RNA sequence: GGACUUUUACUUUGAAAAAAUUAGAGUGUUCAAAGCAGGCGUAUUGCUCGAAUAUAUUAGCAUGGAAUAAUAGAAUAGGACG
RNA sequence: GGAUAGUGGCCUACCAUGGUUUCAACGGGUAACGGGGAAUAAGGGUUCGAUUCCGGAGAGGGAGCCUGAGAAACGGCUACCACAUCCAAGGAAGGCAGCAGGCGCGCAAAUUACCCAAUCCUAAUUCAGGGAGGUAGUGACAAUAAAUAACGAUACAGGGCCCAUUCGGGUCUUGUAAUUGGAAUGAGUACAAUGUAAAUACCUUAACGAGGAACAAUUGGAGGGCAAGUCUGGUGCCAGCAGCCGCGGUAAUUCCAGCUCCAAUAGCGUAUAUUAAAGUUGUUGCAGUUAAAAAGCUCGUAGUUGAACUUUGGGCCCGGUUGGCCG
């Protein structure tokens, strides 16, 4: 079997300078799951259609559900 | 020297008279002038799939005798009319007037094929089926 | 020429013909051994050289 | 948007189709050395065709042309270094003459049949492509491999299978676990 | 630097030149189509060859050739030299 | 002069009568984006290029324009034309020739999936974004490697061969065998680890996994060209075959089957196109008395073509690159 290796000059200096997807191979990294990347994108265009903070928004709808 | 000028600089003689003479070529001609789109049923396409009008037995030439049991077809994309024949013993059974079939050329270039006068084509599918499956058992002609 | 002529007998001989099913019969080998099996055949052992050679004979 | 990932075919295909001396001729190669196609044939006779042209046209140019020279003695250097071209017909002239079997006689397929090992070409096919029969400790299981000469000697069977010890095999192994049960506890 | 120079065709060599394709060298992707890799030890602390070459024309440019084939020159001398 | 970023009939004013063309202008067609290139292998050619790179053009059709270094931008706006969605009828919204996915068209073409791990790109920027791109799915477009078996024993039959007065079988195996014999392997299935962003496959490899009921090769053909029956049964100028020549009207070497056989074989057939065969487009290289083809005849412009002759011969020098005989 014919790989590839890395050792670093310390402990810390390998969590700094390799890929995150690695440490989470070893165990030296948790992942951090979050949502589907098209999820992700959906939440973005959601958030796209206001303009403000959007806690201010909900109040004037507040208002609708009495007209 | 008979003919050809043979001197360095006719050349535009030489491509101008070759131009010329191309066009007794059948195939240069046929090319060129589109009779492909222009002119035939098929587009120019390999097949083309066509709807059943009537079914005709064709009289077959001499020195043969037969019925030549063909199809008269309606091509899709065309209205163009035309009669195919239909292979194989049977086969006339396995069609039906207003069933959809996929015509193909004859393989003489245009050109009918055998005794069968004035026809140009040959069924290949039925109802998206393959007349072959049919005639064999492989498949079965679809619901309606 | 006569376009309309009968369509009745369509189908006429397949239909009559009696019915042969197959025979069950060796399995023939695939692939290399195939060619081998006709290596064999036509030259190493051969058969007959009546007249000069033979591959489809029937009685002769 | 990429690089084209390459390719071209390795052979080519008899022009007159039905031809008695030739269909002869050709079952008689598949015959002797273990062939399952005519395409093998076809295949080499393409390689010869191509070598046969590059030979060709190198034996038109001047002699001591620097082109004749490092493109003729590699051409010549390779068919050595394989086996095909004899020690003394080193020139070329000979290249160009060649012919199918020599290129045949150079396959893994017949040199695991050639010394020993095998006996009957047909089973030297099933051991090449069943991981017997390395030529280093690495299996190779292509009976075309074309033997280079130099990797001839290495010819034995593997660190692994039967033959070449280190298990039986599980038809064998199977057998074994029959005599220990019925005539065992 | 000053002062002037009949026009060409052909052919030679060369420059300017994308890569992939093609031709083709090296390399054993297990073979092969491919790829541009890879190959060596002290395999515990590196050593090391590569990643060529060819075509690339018609046109333009640069250089050599002066056969072949054009072109111009002096006859009311308004000639050539100084 | 105006306008441009700037040259220019770019535009305007004044002035002139110019510019192109049988060396084919202008016009028409193009089922025309151009190029690197592709197919065909004596050479010369013929054919093709929508399409992984380069260039150009476009974003339903036209025009216009804001922003900006850069757009006459369309995943920007404005208008008109054509489409077309929502509605409380007041109005409001839309532009897949991006990635998928649906309709339609047809002979004709795949998932409404995963990821920024690589490749690279952008931003204020090592971080974020990226249907660029990579990943998998669908996938006989094409291209590569090449399983469907291999080895003994035996029962005769040989063919060898020593001998033959004559049984004959005996050792060297040729192989056709209706009982046999133990071997081998991945096709699959699957611990595991590898793989990967996470998966999937491949390469590794535990446990499994071949005897005819498989784990069972196909597709065409068998009169000629053209490789393989003059077997048997069917039909009886019908039904069908047949690229072309031709088969079928009662013993069909062409149909419909069975048997057997041939060729190519994980592929093989048909249709269409194109290339070679084609020296049937002929520069290389055709033909024209009678087979297709010399204009009734001469003149003649463009075009192609066009006799011979002008430093030839002699002498010396210089230094190269093969090859000989020696080294
Ligand atoms: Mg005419
Ligand atoms: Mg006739
Ligand atoms: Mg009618
Ligand atoms: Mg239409
Ligand atoms: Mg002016
Ligand atoms: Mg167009
Ligand atoms: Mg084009
Ligand atoms: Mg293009
Ligand atoms: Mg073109
Ligand atoms: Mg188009
Ligand atoms: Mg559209
Ligand atoms: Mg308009
Ligand atoms: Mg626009
Ligand atoms: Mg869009
Ligand atoms: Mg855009
Ligand atoms: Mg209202
Ligand atoms: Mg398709
Ligand atoms: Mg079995
Ligand atoms: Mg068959
Ligand atoms: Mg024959
Ligand atoms: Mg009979
Ligand atoms: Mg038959
Ligand atoms: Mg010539
Ligand atoms: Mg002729
Ligand atoms: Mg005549
Ligand atoms: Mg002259």
């Amino acid at each position: 079997s014919v790989g590839f290796g890395l050792v670093y000059n310390s402990v810390a200096e390998a969590k700094k300078f390799e890929p995150t997807y690695r440490l989470v191979r070893y165990g030296l990294a948790e992942k951090v799951e979050k949502a589907s990347r098209q999820q992700r994108k959906q939440k973005k265009n959601r958030d796209k259609k206001i303009f403000g903070t959007g806690k201010r928004l909900a109040k004037k709808v507040a208002r609708r559900n009495a007209d | 020297g008979k003919g050809k000028p043979r001197g360095l600089n006719s050349a535009r003689k030489l491509r101008v008279h070759r131009r010329n003479n191309r066009w007794a070529e059948n195939n240069y001609k046929k090319r060129l002038l589109g009779t492909a789109f222009k002119s035939s049923p098929f587009g120019g396409s390999s097949h083309a799939k066509g709807i059943v009008l009537e079914k005709l037995g064709i009289e077959s030439k001499q020195p043969n005798s037969a019925i030549r049991k063909c199809v008269r077809v309606q091509l899709i994309k065309n209205g163009k009319k035309v009669t195919a024949f239909v292979p194989n013993d049977g086969c006339l059974n396995f069609v039906d007037e207003n069933d959809e079939v996929l015509l193909a050329g004859f393989g003489r270039k245009g050109k009918a094929k055998g005794d069968i006068p004035g026809v140009r084509f040959k069924v290949v599918k039925v109802s998206g089926v393959s007349l072959l499956a049919l005639w064999k058992e492989k498949k079965e002609k679809p619901r309606s | 020429a006569k376009v309309h002529g009968s369509l009745a007998r369509a189908g006429k001989v397949k239909s009559q013909t009696p019915k042969v099913e197959k025979t069950e019969k060796p399995k023939k080998p695939k692939g290399r051994a195939y060619k081998r099996l006709l290596y064999t055949r036509r030259f190493v052992n051969v058969t007959l050289v009546n007249g000069k050679r033979r591959m489809n004979p029937g009685p002769s | 948007p990429r690089a084209p990932r390459t390719y071209s075919k390795t052979y080519s295909t008899p022009k007159r189709p039905y031809e008695s001396s030739r269909l002869d001729a050709e079952l008689k190669l598949a015959g002797e050395f273990g062939l399952k196609n005519k395409k093998e044939i076809y295949r080499i006779s393409f390689q010869l065709s191509k070598i046969r042209r590059a030979a060709r046209d190198l034996l038109t140019r001047d002699e001591k042309d620097p082109k004749r020279l490092f493109e003729g003695n590699a051409l010549i250097r390779r068919l050595v270094r394989v086996g095909v071209l004899s020690e003394d017909k080193k020139k070329l002239d000979y290249v160009l003459a060649l012919k199918v079997e020599d290129f045949l006689e150079r396959r893994l397929q017949t040199q695991v049949y050639k010394l020993g090992l095998a006996k009957s070409v047909h089973h030297a096919r099933v051991l090449i492509t069943q991981r017997h029969i390395a030529v280093g400790k690495q299996i190779v299981n292509i009976p075309s491999f074309m033997v280079r000469l130099d990797s001839e000697k290495h010819i034995d069977f593997a660190p692994t299978s039967p033959f070449g010890g280190a298990r039986p095999g599980r038809v064998a192994r199977r057998n074994a676990a029959r005599k220990a049960e019925a005539s065992g506890e």
